[PDB]
């Protein structure tokens, strides 16, 4: 019963974590990176866009 | 200035329009309604009679039934888990929920009215009314009339009730059965007045599962519903 | 799927004959069907068409105020009518199958077809081609206005007819390929400019060639192309 | 014993608590407090969409980022083509209560699901003009509430119970069970490499789970009620996530461990939907206050409004190139923003 | 005939100015109201539309009677501005009443009989039934437009549309507006109210302080259209009779001369009392207009 639950808690301990400030800076890096292909940060002229 | 085939796309997205306005008046015309209840009471066989006139982890099961030429579509939720809270939005555009309760139980009783209580004060449910079948009359008189059990052992306001004014007796039944049957009423109705503020209400019923009037009983208290809503759209009150 | 037709025969000059297809196997009432003909010894021409819901009717111009067409939904059969008939009507008529939303394949089916005897665009094409296998073939037809439409796509189609059958699809609006048909079969090419390229060639696959316009009605076809073994 | 357990699992559950703190240095706030604003971002619509009958629920966009399907509670599928505002297809259902879409990567199939305990596969590229159904899954014991596809033979679903599977189209059977939630689950997300997928369910905690194993690798908690949303940041290494307490969060795979709150004072209703952009700079949000809301994904600042619908946002999703974002609300219309 | 009056150029001018200022704000918040209803599919909003467009028609013809009246009754622009602004003044009341009573009645199908007629409460069956009125009432009442109605006099006056006598063919146009374009829609509108009524008045559900409060407002407008529109038929009636029995006699024009005057000034007020009691008195669509002004 409650045997199985302990050891399914147990392989979540054993990982391998990083640093906050680390993860922070590659979601920094990536959305620097592409920016210019992201049609909402920058709105597109005109007969270029499907749309308008 | 568009295209052979670019012309052919518009006429094709036409005969689909079509088909889609002829279907806006079947659901227009057609009234939906749930049913609830547990599994102590007989909300099975008042789908059987209404059935017979008029997969195996399945979750809900649909009854089609018309009276004086109105269709009406009743869904009774099955197979899903004990929860409710998260399913019930998806019911927030009904005509009336009928709430099916057993009247002979006794201590399955609290029960029921704590249930009754989470559907009447939920933030999707209101403006939406229920129509509450008091089932299992039969089995309720012949216990009080025995004798064998109390309903002042589960209830102390009991020995303080009187019989209202305004009651209505069958005919031929003992008061003793007249005063229990309208004490269990009015705990129901204590719940709906403390909170209605007009926008939805509550329409009580004595029923028995072998009873064919029970058709006829959702068709007039339906047609006080839309009436009620008319009055609010057509600007009357 | 299966269309099937009959009402071929002799007729004498000036009579009239009714050309009747059967269909079976497939949603009858949301497909839309033309007519198409052949001469003794020579190309395709359009005769009529017919919409889903009746509500587009086109004929040729040999053909308005001869002929009629009519369609039947709830019985699965569309009927041709002919009156007064002359000696240039002379030809096999087909059925031809046709749907029209984003993505569609038009002209996938053709019908056995049915004969008769009595007693604008223009499409260049080439007249024919020696055919060894392992070689690499490629045919090429023009066009004498462009079909390269504002939205961004050509409407040229591709037909292959081999010896005592129907026409088959291989290539719709000048780049995307049939369905059912080998991937060594391809298309490109530009405005006015147009080739179809078979790479690999296996036998069993000799015949004519076709390329027709569909950017506005009339429907035009070309001469032919022969490949001969 | 079941106390010493318990006991054991508590002192298990005390190791993991210390982890989260040593790894943390500094915030996301914090190092973010030199990038230039967005700025406003003005939203306005293109396209309105007409013709469903009643609340709409659920809404996908293809591949090709031009064709769009939605469903809606009244029995119905339509097939839209955004750029010219007609419809392609329209597939009547077996069931009317309907909670959840997808369309197929590859195109050729949709799939629908709710309140019947079944996931219907269409076939929409047939010898006839029809469309078919071409397969019925069953063996869930309550409502399906996410279905989404990895190829053409495969799919993943989630239900009222607290259980997500791994089908097998052409057989018909469940490949991988996934077990470990104690709620209502109520979304999916899968990875770009569609090798791991996150869900959400209503016992404010999220978990990662291996496609190819059916292993649960981390457990992810901090909120206070149901979750409704769930998304990945278009790199695989973030999930945000919506619930009922009127915030969003962001996550992190490798570190676990929260990083933002998307919150404030003048909004008490909960959210329903959650996407990202192309580049993972805006995260937009639907309420239940009738309008939608924009983010920015890395200062926690309102950056636009979107507020056109007269009723609550149920569906929301971005295209695949972001040149458009699709919004599907209770007053059974559907509108494209540019 | 001789005929005069010192209350002509006090009365009328000051009551136009009146319903000119006061309804066509109203008029125009009026149709706004209508609009945001018709955007919800409710059919009411057309029937609304239409009588707020009857009412602004009639507001923007009011000024040159002004003129007319302060004149000491002569009208001097022309004979076709005759023809056109007389045949909207005399002619905006029956639509009025036409669209009233096509509420009431939609208003009756909508309470008395639910669950029925389904086909006659949506927005064509609206639209069609709003175009066959407009057609029917510009239509009966055209008889004038082929007439000449520029008249001078010798007591130095010159009239737009009415002649004292009577030319002939006017009274039986009089009796056929009294009796067809007032009687007949108010006794369906009375028919109707009385008809909601006794439907509600049995229906749970509704409790006594709100059935109190549909009945005043069914006695409301029935009496408001009543005492607006009655002086005037009353007096077109009783002219006409009398005219039919001795059109030699001049002597009862010369004496209800201002009595008619007045009184077909006084018809006026219902473009000001529409607005209120259909639009103004809800909290529903009170809220829009508020909203609606906040920007």
């Amino acid at each position: 019963q409650a045997r199985k639950l302990v050891e399914q808690l147990k392989m979540e301990a054993n990982i391998d974590r990083i640093k906050v400030s680390k993860a922070a800076a590659d979601l920094m890096a990536y959305c620097e990176a592409h920016a210019k292909e992201d049609p909402l940060l920058t709105p597109v002229p005109a007969s270029e866009n499907p749309f308008r | 200035t568009l295209s052979a085939e670019d012309k052919a796309a518009v006429e094709r997205s036409k005969m689909i329009e079509k088909q889609l306005q002829k279907d806006k008046q079947v659901y227009r015309a057609t009234h939906r309604l749930l049913l609830l209840g547990a599994d102590n009471s007989g909300k099975s066989t008042i789908v059987k009679q209404m059935r017979i006139y008029h997969v195996k982890t399945s979750g809900i099961f649909e009854t089609k039934f018309q009276v004086d030429k109105v269709n009406f579509h009743m869904f009774d939720v099955g197979a899903q888990r004990d929860e409710r809270r998260k399913w019930i939005q998806c019911f927030n555009d009904v005509t009336a929920i009928i709430f099916v309760v057993d009247s002979s139980d006794y201590n399955r009783l609290q029960e029921a009215l704590n249930d009754f209580k989470s559907i009447w004060n939920n933030r999707w449910l209101r403006t939406i009314s229920v129509i509450l079948f008091l089932n299992k009359q039969d089995l309720l008189a012949e216990k009080v009339l025995a004798g064998k059990s109390k309903i002042e052992d589960y209830f102390p306001e009991f020995a303080r009730y009187t019989t209202p004014e305004d009651a209505t007796p069958e005919p031929g039944e003992d008061p003793r059965v007249t005063r229990a049957k309208y004490f269990i009423r009015d705990e129901f109705l204590r719940i709906s007045t403390a909170s209605g503020d007009g926008r939805h209400y509550c329409y009580p019923h004595f029923t028995c599962s072998v009873d064919t009037e029970n058709a006829r009983r959702i068709f007039n208290d339906c047609r006080d519903i839309i009436q009620r809503m008319h009055l609010r759209q057509y600007e009357l009150l | 799927v299966q269309l099937v037709e009959s009402g071929g025969g002799l007729v004498q000059p000036g009579g009239s004959r009714k050309l009747s297809c059967s269909a079976s196997g497939f949603a009858f009432s949301s497909f839309g069907m033309h007519w198409v003909r052949q001469a003794p010894e020579k190309g395709l021409e359009w005769v009529a068409y017919i919409s889903s819901g009746s509500g587009t009717i086109y004929y040729a111009d040999t053909v308005k105020g001869r002929f009629t067409i009519s369609r039947d939904d709830p019985k699965n059969t569309l009927f041709l009518q002919m009156t007064s008939l002359r000696s240039e009507d002379t030809a096999m008529y087909y059925c031809v199958r046709s749907i029209y939303y984003y993505g569609s394949s038009p002209f996938d089916f053709w019908g056995q077809g049915t004969t008769l005897t009595v007693s604008d665009i223009v499409m260049t094409q080439t007249s024919s081609v020696p055919v060894t296998p392992g070689e690499s073939v490629s045919i090429s037809c023009r066009s004498s206005k462009s079909l390269l439409h504002s939205n961004g796509n050509t409407y040229l189609y591709w037909f292959l007819q081999r010896p005592g059958q129907s026409p088959q699809l291989l290539i719709y609006r000048m780049s995307n390929l049939a369905s059912g048909v080998p991937d060594r079969f391809s298309g490109s090419g530009s405005g006015t400019a147009f080739t179809l390229t078979i790479s690999r060639l296996e036998a069993e696959d000799v015949g004519v060639y076709y390329c027709m316009q569909h950017l506005e009605y009339p429907l035009t076809f070309g001469a032919g192309t022969k490949l001969e073994l | 014993e079941l106390d010493q357990l318990r006991q054991e699992a508590e002192q298990l559950k005390n190791q993991i608590r210390d982890a989260r703190k040593a790894c943390a240095d500094a915030t996301l706030s914090q190092i973010t407090n030199n990038i230039d604003p967005v700025g406003r971002i003005q939203m306005r619509t293109r396209r309105t969409l007409r013709g469903h009958l009643a609340k709409i629920y659920a809404m996908h966009w293809g591949t090709d980022s031009r064709l769009l399907v939605s469903a809606s509670q009244d029995g119905k599928l339509i097939i839209w083509d955004s750029y010219t505002t007609n419809k392609v297809h329209a597939i009547p259902l077996r069931s009317s209560w309907v909670m959840t879409c997808a369309y197929a990567p590859s195109g050729n199939y949709v799939a629908c699901g709710g309140l019947d305990n079944i996931c219907s596969i269409y076939n929409l590229k047939t010898r006839e003009g029809n469309v078919r159904v071409s397969r019925e899954l069953a063996g869930h014991t309550g409502y399906l509430s996410c279905c989404r596809f990895l190829d053409d033979n495969q799919i993943v679903t989630s239900s009222g119970d607290t259980t997500c599977a791994l089908w097998d189209i052409e057989t018909g059977q469940q490949t991988t069970t996934f077990t470990g939630h104690t709620g209502d689950v109520m979304s999916l997300s899968l990875a770009p490499d569609t090798r791991l997928f996150v869900s959400g369910a209503c016992d404010a905690s999220a978990k990662l789970w291996d496609v190819r194993e059916g292993m649960c690798r981390q457990t992810f908690t901090g909120h206070e009620s149901d979750i409704n949303a769930i998304c990945f940041f278009p790199n695989g290494n973030a999930f945000a996530t919506g619930s009922d307490d009127a915030t969003c969060r962001l996550f992190d795979l490798r570190a676990d461990q929260e990083l933002m709150t998307y919150s404030h004072d003048n909004i008490i209703c909960g959210i329903t939907s959650v996407s990202f952009s192309k580049s993972g700079r805006l995260l937009l949000a639907g309420y239940d206050d009738f309008n939608c809301n924009v983010w920015d994904a890395l200062k926690a600042d309102r950056a636009g409004v979107l507020a056109g619908h007269d009723n609550r946002v149920s569906c929301l999703g971005v295209t695949d190139d972001g040149m458009a974002v699709a919004t599907g609300s209770w007053d059974s219309f559907l509108k494209i923003w540019n | 005939c001789h005929v005069d009056s010192r209350v002509d150029h006090l009365f009328p001018p000051s009551l136009y100015i009146f319903v000119i200022g006061v309804g066509l704000p109203t008029n125009c918040l009026a149709l706004w109201a209508a609009y945001r209803q018709v955007q919800q599919r409710n059919e009411l909003g057309v029937y609304l539309m239409n009588l707020s467009i009857a009412d602004l028609l009639y507001i923007c013809t009011l000024p040159l009677w002004v003129d007319y009246f302060l004149h000491h009754d002569n009208w001097i622009h022309g004979p076709g501005s005759c023809k056109l602004f007389g045949f909207i003044f005399y002619t905006n009341i029956y639509i009025s009443i036409a669209f009233l009573c096509c509420i009431s009645v939609d208003r009756y199908l909508a309470v008395a009989h639910p669950l029925r007629f389904a086909r006659l409460r949506r927005v064509k069956t609206a639209v069609a039934v709003s175009s066959v009125v407009w057609a029917t009432e510009l239509g009966a009442n055209s008889a004038p437009l082929f007439h000449d109605e520029l008249f001078r006099d010798r007591y130095n006056h010159t009239f737009c549309f009415e002649k004292f006598p009577m030319e002939g063919w006017v009274a039986w146009m009089n009796l056929y507006r009294v009796f067809v374009g007032f009687l007949f829609p108010w006794a369906l509108m009375l028919l109707s109210y009385r008809g909601i009524l006794r439907a509600v008045r049995g229906s749970v559900s509704t409790e006594r302080q709100e059935k109190a409060k549909i009945k005043r407002l069914a006695l409301s407008l029935i009496a408001i259209v009543l005492v607006c529109f009655a002086p005037y038929h009353v007096l077109l009636l009783s002219r006409s009779a009398i005219y039919l029995g001795r059109p030699w006699d001049c002597g009862f024009e010369e004496r209800v001369f201002s009595a008619y005057h007045s009184s077909l000034a006084f018809t006026s007020l219902n473009c000001v009392a529409d607005p209120i009691l259909y639009c103004l008195v809800n909290e529903g669509a009170r809220s829009d207009v508020a909203k609606a002004l906040h920007n």
